[PDB]
């Protein structure tokens, strides 16, 4: 998961920055991906607490 | 703008309209 996200159980591992798998997981919830890429290292520290 | 975002890269991005109304 942490480095292909959800395409190994579906096929082959695909690999993919995760914070680039980030940002589609806030686009499948309607959120525009500009959100993470602007603010990754918020995200990161908040999620880390 | 482009320096926000972490590992931003320098390419063109190209415009269909400029070229053919100029
Ligand atoms: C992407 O393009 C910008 C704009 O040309 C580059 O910004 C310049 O970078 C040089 C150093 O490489 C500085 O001397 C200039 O002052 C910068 N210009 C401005 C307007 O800030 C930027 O470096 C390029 N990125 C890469 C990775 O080459």
């Amino acid at each position: 998961t942490i480095t292909s996200g959800w395409t190994f159980g579906a096929g082959p591992a695909l690999q993919i920055p995760f914070p680039m798998q980030m940002a589609y997981r806030f686009n499948g919830i309607g959120v525009t991906q500009n959100v993470l890429y602007e603010n990754q290292k918020l995200i990161a520290n908040q999620f880390n607490s | 703008n482009c320096d926000v975002v972490i590992g931003i890269v320098n390419n063109t991005v190209y415009d269909p309209l400029q070229p053919e109304l100029d």
